[PDB]
């Protein structure tokens, strides 16, 4: 009865909320509905691991910011999503990550890297400079896509695998 | 009859108020048989009001909204929203096994719930996707299921109010708390509300007074019961309330060895002019000086007879009865405020009295009598804005203001006039002769059409002051046209309280409450509780009895909720007697040994589960943890209690329910200062003054028994000197900051300076005693507040508080911070003195109670003083400030 406490984090408008609404209801959304903080979950079976995982939809906009210290210590892993379309996407990632590790003062923490919307014919962020970060801070990569459900699964499975890791 | 629910239903009622309910049909009073039948319309009444929109009428009875009495948001309180929106969390339930999803909604404060549920429709439907499928059926069918629900206690947003207005609305935006809704179906709560059963009970199947041409004369043939421990007498007296309408009359000396007097007692005042509620007050006295000793005078026992029964006759003929015990002290020989009635001991002295027979029933004559004489009266009797400007001076005096023989006699002049000041009223009817017919007369007139004025004002209608009944159903009729239920639960101890004052059991204001404690199961609850504190009373078990069943007659499925707090109660009380009765010596440790071994046994830890709490019926007890529970330092070994809640929510609002249960000292005191430190907060938030006071929750349920809020996270100040090793001055400033650090800081030390000043006000106005370090309290963000508030009405600054208040600075008294404080102790008193009518009235009210601190005006007349009624407001606040920088 193993639950894993997963927390989606990224800047506004990435697809932080897509990305999880495609992987349970097996949909798509193309409104732009702005979240502050919302909650979803779905039993998984993942290497035989059958597991629940209660994710939790953060908010991108900078407004809501004093909302993410209590999210960062009761999260067990995090799925930082970056835009391929924004370079400030990438910039503000290092202020979410060096955040993570300030209220949880171990330099390791689970976290894999995310890049939505991967369907898009263009796009404005090269792969390898995310696995050039990728492997900066030690953490995996999964280039997704939230309406053709590209690797959500994969992006969302192996931070479950690599919060096992820590466990 | 011997119908199988009502023998059932009778034996239930007789477990909550403690008696079994056969003891009234043995009673064969009249008076005492005509209100078991006669009350029951109004559990009539109020059961049609219940059934009338069901099943959206009967959740209304059960979960009424506890909301606030305005939906307008003060300057300061709309600004702690950002740009008038507030954030709200929405929670639903998605497993069997209880598990939460979530929605966080920003939304205007004004919405009310069916609103904020279609932004929550709103946004799940964005989510999905379906086009003339979304709207047509999503939208339609999820619409009108759904309510919200507070999320850990059973608070439901059953009304459209504002949102903001419900009061854990209101506080989660002046704490910077974060609102914690759940959703549910209309139908699931509407499956477990109860059913409604209510059927009738079983038992529910000649001269005026004015042609006497007689003076009053009362005899006193003898007594009984009497131990000697030199001469005994009778002191009598007819009294109108509290005043006298004559001089007393004693009897001449018997000695205590067989006492018989068999004399005939003249009184000064005409048969004609007994008012309609004149009593004849008397008691038994005795005289024990002689041969050096100046002679002393002291009461043995006393009681009271009205001199016209509730069917409006003259009282004539023989008549004993027994009398009282002397009560807790007195200031003279007789008991006017006390109970009428006979003593139901009989081992007790008895006295045997005869009224004057006149050949014929002597009744009081109706209204159509009495205007006819108003008129013939002031038709033989037969606007300056000098003294038109005075009649609003006049006004405007407090309860308590000496008014003058010649403002008496001016006010009765005009009285025609003031009617267009219809708050003159009290101060009008206190300049009346009620030893007079003719003046009588015509007041009954006055009062009969007068125009209804505000609540706050009528409620001095019905202390002691104001004994006739036409008073009182005009100030009754007042309340059931404008006092909302928000404000009814506000004053409701006031408003029990003076049930006693009624001279008779069927009467206005008992039809008022009960119909209302029926109505609202929030005000039935506290209702109930009020009246079964004082069933240990024996001058009031019958009065409060009598209202308990026809209470608990017609309250639906609560008495079974109600009898499960009872039962709780007494083996509370069970266990904490049998503790001081065998263990009030030994230690805390095998006082414990004895408490946890009692509290394992099933009986009891069957009875202490799963039931409301008496403190708030909202708050469920689940499970004791009794691995927390534990008898505290204090002097009558206090019960720190610790419950589970059982809400499928509790992490949300609290997972543990703290209660301190007391055996030993008299709470009563405590609830009076409570609520009306309650109620300046509400004066000093309703005008600007943002002033945070903590009157945590406390509840008598009987004789020196009740219940205490835990307060959380909150420290003495010795606590605070005591972990730093003695006392020092600036060790509060010190651990206010290891508790607050950086940009929290500034925030603490505000929310300190204001709390602190609202309490230097509370308790200089109200003038409570023995303030001490163990008696003042801080909490973690900088909250100061005060607890034991045992003696009031029998000036504090201390160094410590302004080196906090002034931010650590040495010369604090010289600081731009100091004088923001003492500004806010000038406004906050003035908005106490400018409410200053209200809190005489609280406190008038409350003397038909046996509160040692309240047994006169005089003690009431104490925050005259302090509130400098009889100076001018600017030369209260030259005094006010004198007082209070006294040094300091
Ligand atoms: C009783 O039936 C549900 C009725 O819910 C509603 C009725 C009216 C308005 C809004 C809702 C409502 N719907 N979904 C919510 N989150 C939610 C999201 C996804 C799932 C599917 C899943 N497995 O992740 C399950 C969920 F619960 C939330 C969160 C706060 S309100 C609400
Ligand atoms: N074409 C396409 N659009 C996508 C994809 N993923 C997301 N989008 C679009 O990107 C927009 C933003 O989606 P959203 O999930 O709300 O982004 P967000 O990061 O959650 N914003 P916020 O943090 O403020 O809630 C939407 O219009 C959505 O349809 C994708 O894979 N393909
Ligand atoms: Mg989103
Ligand atoms: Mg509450």
């Amino acid at each position: 009865m193993t639950e894993y406490k997963l927390v989606v984090v990224g800047a506004g408008g990435v697809g932080k909320s897509a990305l999880t609404i495609q992987l349970i209801q097996n949909h798509f959304v193309d409104e732009y509905d702005p979240t502050i903080e919302d909650s979803y979950r779905k039993q998984v079976v993942i290497d035989g691991e059958t597991c629940l995982l209660d994710i939790l939809d953060t908010a991108g906009q900078e407004e809501y910011s004093a909302m993410r210290d209590q999210y960062m210590r009761t999260g067990e892993g995090f799925l930082c999503v970056f835009a391929i379309n924004n370079t400030k996407s990438f910039e503000d990632i290092h202020h979410y990550r060096e955040q993570i590790k300030r209220v949880k003062d171990s330099e390791d923490v689970p976290m894999v890297l995310v890049g939505n919307k991967c369907d898009l014919p263009s796009r404005t962020v090269d792969t390898k400079q995310a696995q050039d970060l990728a492997r900066s801070y030690g953490i995996p990569f999964i280039e997704t896509s939230a309406k053709t459900r590209q690797g959500v699964d994969d992006a969302f499975y192996t931070l479950v695998r690599e919060i096992r890791k820590h466990k | 009859v011997g119908n199988r629910e009502e023998k059932i239903l009778n034996r239930e009622i007789g477990f909550a108020i403690g008696m079994p309910v056969c003891e009234f049909d043995m009673v064969k009073d009249p008076e005492v048989q005509d209100f078991r039948r006669n009350i029951l319309n109004v559990c009539k009444e109020a059961v049609d009001l219940r059934d009338l929109n069901s099943p959206h009428s009967r959740a209304m009875y059960v979960y009424p909204p506890n909301v606030e009495s305005s939906p307008e948001l003060p300057k300061h309180i709309y600004n702690k929203l950002d740009k008038g929106q507030i954030i709200v969390v929405i929670w639903v339930i998605v497993s069997p096994n209880n598990d939460k999803q979530k929605y966080t909604l920003k939304i205007n404060h004004d919405c009310v719930p069916e609103q904020v549920i279609a932004e929550a429709i709103r946004k799940k439907t964005r989510s999905m996707l379906l086009s003339s499928e979304q709207l047509k059926l999503c939208v339609l069918e999820y619409q009108g299921k759904y309510i919200l629900k507070v999320c850990g206690c059973d608070e439901y947003f059953l009304e459209k109010y504002p949102l903001s207005q419900y009061k854990y609305i209101r506080s989660c935006i002046m704490l910077g708390r974060m609102p914690n809704l759940m959703l549910m179906a209309k139908e699931s709560l509407y499956s477990q509300l109860p059913m409604d059963c209510f059927t009738m009970p079983s038992y529910s199947r000649t001269k005026s007074l004015w042609v006497i041409n007689s003076a009053l004369r009362i005899k006193i043939l003898c007594a009984t019961y009497v131990n000697v421990n030199d001469k005994i007498y009778v002191r009598t007296g007819i009294y109108h309330g509290g005043e006298p309408l004559c001089d007393n009359v004693n009897t001449q000396r018997v000695p205590c060895s067989n006492p018989r007097w068999n004399e005939w007692l003249n009184y000064d005042i005409y048969i004609p002019d007994l008012p309609r509620a004149a009593r004849l007050c008397l008691s038994i006295c005795s005289v024990k000086g002689r041969k050096g000793a100046k002679e002393e005078h002291c009461p043995l026992a006393w009681g009271n007879i009205n001199l016209f029964d509730y069917t409006d006759t003259l009282v004539s003929g023989k008549m004993a009865l027994n009398l009282w015990p002397v009560p807790h002290g007195l200031e003279d020989l007789l008991n006017p405020i006390g109970v009428t009635g006979s003593n139901p001991n009989k081992e007790t002295p008895c006295l045997e009295l005869e009224f004057d027979w006149f050949s014929s029933v002597v009744k009081f004559p109706d209204m159509s009598v009495i205007e006819e004489h108003a008129n013939w009266s002031v038709s033989r009797e037969a606007l300056r804005e000098n003294d038109k400007e005075q009649l609003k001076a006049i006004s405007t005096r407090d309860p308590l203001s000496e008014i003058t023989e010649q403002e008496k006699d001016f006010l009765w002049s005009h009285r025609h006039y003031c009617v267009t000041i219809p708050e003159i009223l009290p101060k009008l009817l206190l300049s009346v002769k009620w030893n007079s017919r003719d003046e009588v007369a015509q007041m009954y007139c006055l009062v009969k059409d007068w125009p209804p004025i505000k609540p706050e004002q009528a409620m001095e209608l019905l202390d002691c002051n104001y004994p006739d009944p036409m008073v009182r159903g005009f100030a009754v009729r007042c309340l059931e046209k404008y006092l909302t239920d928000d404000k009814l639960s506000q004053y409701l101890i006031q408003l029990v309280q003076v049930l006693k004052y009624e001279q008779y059991l069927d009467n206005l204001l008992v039809r008022f409450l009960l119909k209302k404690a029926l109505t609202n199961q929030r005000i039935g609850h506290f209702f109930f509780w009020h009246l079964k504190s004082e069933m240990h009373n024996k001058t009031v078990s019958q009065r409060f009895g009598l209202l308990l069943e026809s209470y608990c007659r017609a309250c639906g499925m609560y008495l079974k909720h109600l009898n499960r707090q009872v039962e709780a109660m007494e083996k509370l009380i069970n266990l904490t007697d049998i503790l001081k009765q065998e263990k009030k010596d030994e230690t805390q440790k095998v006082q414990m040994k004895f408490l946890v071994e009692q509290m394992r046994r099933p009986d009891f830890m069957d009875a202490l589960q799963g039931f409301l709490s008496p403190l708030n019926p909202a708050h469920q007890l689940g499970n004791l943890r009794l691995e927390e529970c534990r008898i505290m330092s204090s002097a009558k070994r206090p019960l720190w209690l610790n419950w589970e809640n059982p809400d499928i929510m509790s992490e949300l609002l609290f997972q543990n329910n703290e209660i301190i249960f007391k055996n030993g000292d008299d709470l009563r005191q405590d609830m009076l200062t409570l609520q009306i430190i309650r109620i300046m907060e509400n004066i000093w938030q309703n005008q600007g003054l943002d002033l945070r006071m903590l009157p945590y929750g406390c509840l008598s349920i009987g004789d020196c028994v009740g219940l205490i809020e835990v307060v959380r996270n909150s420290h003495t100040i010795m606590q605070i000197q005591c972990k730093g090793l003695q006392f020092n001055s600036h060790t509060l400033h010190q651990w206010l900051k290891d508790k607050n650090k950086g940009e929290i800081y500034d925030a603490a030390i505000d929310l300190f300076t204001r709390s602190c000043a609202g309490y230097c006000v509370a308790t200089f106005i109200l003038g409570i005693g023995d303030r001490h370090n163990s008696n003042i309290m801080v909490k973690d963000d900088g909250q100061l507040f005060h607890i034991d508030f045992g003696h009031f009405l029998d000036f504090v600054l201390t160094q410590d508080f302004l080196i906090v208040i002034s931010k650590g600075a040495q010369e604090c008294t010289k600081t731009r911070e100091f004088e923001r404080f003492q500004e806010m102790c000038y406004k906050a008193y003035l908005a106490i003195r400018q409410h200053a009518n209200l809190f005489i009235n609280l406190f008038s009210m409350m003397l038909g109670s046996g509160m040692p601190e309240l047994q006169s005006f005089d003690d009431i007349a104490y925050i005259r003083k302090t509130l400098a009624l009889d100076k001018t407001e600017q030369e209260a606040l030259e005094y006010f400030m004198k007082q209070m920088n006294d040094a300091h």
